[PDB]
């Protein structure tokens, strides 16, 4: 639309809310593909976050990709290295989701603070693979690394 | 609808074309390996039933217990082949249990346990799954009848369900009877071959069960890559008609928006 | 006129809807057993 | 224009077996030659921000490209391979970047010079 | 004459052939095939096949196992589960895996186990000589 | 009745064992080939 | 269009022709599911005319909601109680074609009118499946279904 | 708002895996999802007190329905509110003055349900 | 577009250069098969004409066809009377090639300006299969047919 198209050009950084994210339940519903940033480059946050960012970006891409084709093959029928990429693209998917500290009243959660460190280090683990045995739920909607630790724990010995 | 609703709509169908036209052209190279590789196994299982068709065997009238085995495969998108094999599976059941019988059923393939998982839930001696991934071999076939013979269901006759290959377009379901050394043993024909004792001819009997278990698994797998094919290639013509048909409806649909949005301006600037 | 990747799930027609099941579905199971394989290492480490 | 020509004939038919990249496997050789060609060529183009190239540097490692001697190496090295390589020759060997520099194209002794560039850099490589 | 039939399940050596004599080892004791042999069915055991073609050629394949089918219009089915011809074999490769399964032989957990063991030492003992 | 007759034993696993034997024993390069065309990946569903 | 869309405010009863169905041949052209009224209430009609209509019109919406797929993937990639309402849902679709007299120079057919206990009786029975075994151009262009039975007989011979 | 969450939670699942239609957990979700999709309809000019649209709703969600076929979800209902609305007067004044599902008003709902459910 | 959808309305013959012909070293690269006429009518252009172009144009589709099983199937599923069709097509791909008098500088061939009574000759005795012992390439480049049949000598001797 003319309005936002027009605003895009005054700004340093966007960050692109999606329905097509909310409706997943993922809040905030910020889209990780449609959104940018001028500061993000490798010389002005560090090398370690611009990977950890990038490879974010390349492997939820590569999730799109592969929606394509599970739509007609099915989960069961992909390469054993792509369900990989379909499992860590849904981890990071739930694991940028976060409860406020102002949407108490809607999820009934509570919120929580996440310092840079530890969201760089979430992920780059998360890519890394140190996290492919606990399930999805385990990372949707939770702070650092740790509490998605601790909430599969949960899960589990509530099984 | 609206342009943008076309225009998602456009970009899905052109990408599920894209998608199935790379499954044909996988198909169609699995076809290519799969019937190399059913030429020589054609003629052992050919040669491995040679026994039964040259010493008529007729199955014993007296008894109860029968075994219904059913090849097929774990992938879809294949068509009419896990149907037709489990249609005549459950005919064949049918009409034992009619005249009074005591069926099993084996199915090697997730898809004929789905359809048979309503009605027939509870004749399955045994059922597996994992078939299609990468292509039967005998490890496979030995493995079905060692499950077999292990699960202690002393059968008293036996059938086999699989989609004979006939041509790149074309295949059939075919029924290959399996005796059991009762009946064997039991045969004037029998008499006449020699050193044939009942620890041998039960050997052989083992032994002839993994031969017809994997010819089963290798015409099977090469008509099911094939109907995969025919599937694949059907199912991008589709596709390109239905592109054909909603680009027209795109490109109308964006000139008429053009249009009102131009005479919006018009009516705008002449209203003043 | 163009396609893009992640087509089919942002049409939300039914090819986009039976790719959702079909993923959920596996992924929920999968899921279950890690789940169950996260209780039995527990247990194992207790001691 | 001599390893650009290669370079965009081998990425149109990378292009047109695109789609096969998930699949890949349980197809042709032919076609998985292309993919492997095609990859290591989309790696290639990759580039920096704010880091240009002179020419010389460009056609080298298009060169080293495209004649197959990156076959080996996995993709993900491409792009570190890119780098470490470029870094050497544009120490080690100055003359003959000069002469393909100034020159303007790629005589036969310096075909040959690449060549054993390429080959002696990537036989020790890891 | 005969119609005989090799065949792998692989592979295929002779289909509808007409040989002379072929010599083949079956559980009850190896034995010989001629032109009206007397209708059997034999399950065979490691050993090794030596089909004289028509002439006095002869070929040797090792068979691990299988079923030979002699029947009465002198047609022989010998349909083996992994034959291989002598020269794709090793000699030394089986003194050793016969070795170790006499070294398992004794870590015998249970009869089963153990007749597992030395039908592996079976095998290997017809691989060694056929090869020696 | 062989010995693994005696063993409760069926002349399928005899196959197994005596395919193993002699498929372990093959020219280095033989046994690239030979892995191939041997060697199951079916599964068995309890019921 | 704002004509059509505004005159949708003024009625009762409405009974949107669809070009689409009449290219089946589907003869009136009715849309079952555009097509509404006001007083397809329980309280008016009864409880057996309502129930039929709703399930009519769930069986027909099912297939609407099939057919994209059915389109491309085919009619093979379907469960079988997917099948069933496919199959359902076109001996629906044809049955509720019907003969016109005023038609009767164009086709040469004999028109028909189909008193509503008919009607009920014959969705009833396509509904309930008494008439899996027929075949669905057996119920094309007909009265009562009884006349839809009748015509797969001939269609037997 | 006790009852309502866990409904919601409930239909959130469901809607995920609804297109298709194996294993016990997932199929009793679905059926859980098709079992309050059928308790949530209604008819026309007949609303419902809140107290009554709480008791239908928790014997929905606590699973007691689970084990009637879908297509008589709808019966069910129907009848059980003309059944609490003329023996159990007293517990729906309860729900609705205290305006909570109290300890004791659970385990009465739960015994009115129990007892009803095998009675039908 | 209007534009289009009115400057055809004038048009009285198609010619479409097409990116996938020029890559095959043909020249020029005009589609056969999507160009056009409107006097391709045995009435104006005479009916040997009108034949021998609806030969090559029925005989070039059938090659196009057969070009996918080619590709999945491998070259060995032909029949002889398609195997026959592919090579006749093949030859008169290369024939309908011309060298140009203004493109002596790009071909290091001497351009040919063929009437007509040379062209329909050539294609109706490559299409009767006169020609069907020659090599491909004798066809590719040249003016009339019997260039083609001078460059065979010339290549084969």
């Amino acid at each position: 639309d003319p309005a936002p198209a027009t605003t895009f050009a005054h700004l340093d950084a966007t960050t692109v809310l999606s329905r097509a994210i909310a409706e997943l339940g993922i809040y905030p519903a910020v889209d990780p593909l449609d959104s940018t940033s001028r500061i993000m480059d490798p010389n002005i946050v560090g090398s370690e976050h611009y990977d950890v960012a990038r490879g974010v970006q390349k492997i939820l891409q590569d999730y799109k990709s592969l929606q394509d084709i599970i739509a007609i093959l099915g989960m069961d029928e992909l390469s054993e290295e792509d369900k990989l990429t379909v499992s860590r693209a849904r981890k990071i998917q739930r694991f940028l989701s976060q409860p406020f500290q102002v949407a108490e009243v809607f999820t009934g959660h509570l919120g929580k603070l996440v310092p840079l460190k530890e969201t760089i280090k979430g992920f780059q683990q998360i890519l890394a693979g140190e996290y492919d045995h606990l399930p999805e739920q385990a990372f949707y909607m939770v702070g650092p690394i740790e509490e998605a630790v601790a909430k599969a724990d949960k899960l589990a010995e509530e099984h | 609808a609206t342009l943008k609703d076309i225009t998602r709509r456009l970009k899905s169908i052109k990408n599920i074309q894209k998608i199935t036209k790379s499954m044909k052209m996988v198909a169609a190279a699995k076809y290519a390996r799969a019937e190399r590789e059913l030429k020589p196994a054609r003629v052992y299982g050919v040669g491995s039933l040679a026994l039964y068709e040259k010493a008529d065997i007729k199955t014993p009238e007296d008894k109860k217990k029968h075994l219904i085995i059913g090849v097929s495969s774990d992938r879809g998108l294949c068509g009419a082949i896990h149907s037709s094999v489990a249609k005549q599976m459950k005919s064949e059941a049918a009409n034992l249990a009619a005249a009074g019988k005591e069926v099993k059923i084996i199915g090697v393939g997730d898809k004929i346990r789905s359809i048979l998982h309503r009605t027939h839930s509870d004749q399955f001696l045994v059922t597996f799954k994992e078939v299609g991934r990468r292509p039967p071999t005998f490890g496979d076939a030995s493995v079905i009848a060692l499950e077999l013979l292990n699960s202690g269901y002393e059968f008293d006759e036996g059938s086999i369900i699989f989609n004979r290959f006939r041509s790149v377009i074309s295949y059939k379901t075919e029924e290959k009877p399996i005796f059991s050394l009762d009946t064997i043993s039991s045969a004037e024909s029998m008499s006449i071959y020699d050193d044939i004792d009942a620890d041998v001819l039960r050997n052989y009997q083992e032994y002839s069960l993994a031969n017809i278990i994997y010819y089963s698994l290798k015409e099977s797998t090469t008509s099911e890559q094939s109907a995969r094919m025919t599937a694949m290639d059907n199912a991008s013509k589709n596709a390109s008609e239905m592109i054909d048909k909603l680009t027209l409806t795109f490109n109308r649909t964006r000139q008429a928006v053009i249009t009102k949005e131009l005479i919006e301006i018009i009516s705008g600037a002449a209203a003043l | 006129v163009r396609s893009s990747a992640g087509a089919v799930r942002d049409a939300g027609g039914a090819f986009g809807k039976r790719e959702q099941a079909e993923e959920e579905r596996y992924f929920r199971a999968r899921a279950k057993e890690q789940l169950a394989a996260l209780k039995k290492h527990h247990e194992n480490e207790i001691s | 224009k001599q390893v650009a020509g290669t370079m965009k004939l081998e990425l149109a038919q990378y292009r047109e077996v695109a789609a096969f990249a998930q699949f890949g496997s349980d197809l042709d050789a032919a076609t998985q030659q292309l993919l492997s060609r095609g990859v290591r060529l989309t790696e290639l183009l990759k580039q920096g921000q704010y880091s240009p190239m002179a020419i010389e540097e460009q056609v080298a490692v298009i060169y080293a490209g495209v004649r197959g001697y990156l076959d080996k190496l996995e993709p993900s090295k491409i792009t570190k391979f890119e780098n470490a390589f470029l870094s050497h020759v544009i120490s080690q060997h100055q003359a003959l970047l000069g002469k393909i520099r100034t020159d303007g194209k790629i005589s036969e002794e310096s075909d040959a010079k690449l060549k054993e560039i390429v080959t002696n850099f990537l036989a020790g490589f890891e | 004459q005969m119609s005989f039939t090799f065949a792998s399940p692989t592979q295929v050596f002779f289909n509808s052939a007409n040989v002379r004599q072929v010599d083949v080892p079956t559980q009850t004791g190896a034995f010989g095939i001629l032109a009206a042999h007397v209708p059997t069915l034999q399950v065979l055991r490691p050993g090794l096949v030596v089909v004289h073609a028509e002439d006095g050629t002869t070929s040797k394949y090792f068979v691990s196992s299988g079923s030979v089918t002699v029947n009465a219009d002198s047609s022989v089915q010998l349909l083996a589960e992994e034959a291989v011809t002598l020269d794709m074999l090793d000699l030394g490769a089986a003194k050793a895996n016969l070795e170790k399964a006499q070294s398992e032989l004794l870590g015998a957990a249970d009869e089963a186990t153990r007749a597992e063991i030395q039908i592996r030492i079976e095998a290997n003992e017809a691989l060694v000589k056929a090869l020696e | 009745v062989a010995y693994w007759r005696q063993a409760g034993l069926s002349y399928i696993r005899y196959s197994q064992i005596c395919a193993k034997a002699v498929r372990d024993a093959l020219k280095t390069e033989f046994k690239a080939n030979a892995m191939k065309t041997s060697g199951s990946t079916i599964k068995i569903v309890k019921v």
